[PDB]
């Protein structure tokens, strides 16, 4: 052209996993909780439209949809695995959303929980003008 | 080390 | 915050310096032009409102002020010199101005002409939305 | 040159800091670990040669020196502070370390544990290709 | 990840367009000289193979190879053109070329003599440790 | 204005 | 507060 | 080369 906005929005991706006092009777022996949020208190609720969590096959529901904040799963289950999440935009143009292939991991019975956090930078090359504002009120 | 969910 | 529009712009700074067939009535050897200009094609209009060139002590006049396309001075001269460039932008914040120490070098005599080409890329740092869509039209 | 590189490695900080049920002999309230990581999958050890904690003067052994990862120090206490985190690199030119101020700050009783987690873009200009291809390795 | 290297090199793109007076037996007003070479006198032949000058079918043998420096066409015409320009790199790897739209434009007599010069810069995302070895000593 | 060929 | 230490 | 300088 040559001029460009990129406008630069910060994610934080993470999750508790505690070990229950006494099983489930279903037979579940963890609780965990996965979320996604702006870090240091942003609200992200201002170019996101809806957090998606893909859990396995195993849950009923598998497909959880987050629309409002507090963006998160809560639980209860007997192992760990990749819980792909998708995060959607008050974009019009693409992209539209963005994935993320989360590892929601369990710790043993005699180790400590679960505390993790993963961060992660998005990067939009010329936004709209509406789609920009809205991304820097965050 | 950790139990799975098999895939 | 912590979010970040960072606009980037391309500006191309140059001259060109020929010795004449013969000097001037004052015994000027040298016939030069420098200019600052946008990449094809764009149109620095929207967002520059005014070039200065900052010429030596020895000319008459020498600063020399365009406010409107093209921002070229058209000189005669005997020597070479460092010649300071403020690039002003239609913008109500910091930075309102940057200035770049441009070398306006001449060749000897028994060599060939000058055409030299120097680009330069500014970055705004979350600039109002205003002066960014004047940034974004050019 | 005119060309260069940008190596571009992620840098991790962060920390835990949780009240303890019951204080220590000491009257020490809380229990807390800091650290220095990668992103995910990425083992940093390639180009990180030592990471130097320096914890507050009250600590004894002030000056924390982790060699291997995990490049951490788990202590009690009863106070956050400012702790200077020196990330060392393994090679024979400028620069061979990096400095961040990390707040070590701490929550009160009666509110939710701290999990804290700050991610730095470190930028090499120009390395050797010896010690480039280390901070390729992670 | 990362693990993520940016080399970058500058490139000058370029043509003189004299008129000649008297016209050619075959009508040719012009006569012109087009060239890609590195800014500050750079060797670009160490990542560059070859620089193809794509002509206007009129003329013979339209497609044009340097294979050495310097990466040159000179010739007569009476006409301006886009002329497509293929520069072929050293890599055994994505990309093989780059490929700009050059505009060979002319000016008439009783206007200035075309001195016209274009600014290029080519970034390569992780490149192999061969081929950045050239790179750098361009 | 210009004897530019064209495609 | 939280307290910190001194400096 | 002649530079005012
Ligand atoms: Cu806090
Ligand atoms: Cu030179
Ligand atoms: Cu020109």
């Amino acid at each position: 052209m040559a001029s460009s906005c990129a406008v630069q929005v910060k994610l934080e991706l993470g999750h508790r996993a505690q070990v229950r006092k006494k099983p489930t009777v279903e037979g579940f022996t963890h609780d965990w909780m996965v979320f996604v949020r702006g870090p240091e208190h942003s609200n992200i609720q201002h170019f996101v439209e809806k957090v998606v969590f893909h859990l396995h096959e195993s849950f009923p529901r598998p497909k959880r949809v987050c629309k409002d904040p507090p963006y998160k799963v809560e639980e209860s289950g007997y192992a760990g695995f990749i819980l792909p999440i998708e995060v959607y935009f008050k974009n019009k143009e693409e992209p539209r959303k963005v994935r993320f292939d989360y590892d929601l991991f369990l710790h043993l019975e005699g180790h400590p929980p679960v505390n993790h956090l993963r961060c992660e930078k998005l990067t939009f090359n010329n936004p709209t003008e509406d789609f920009r504002r809205k991304l820097l009120k965050a | 080390k950790a139990p799975r969910k098999q895939l």
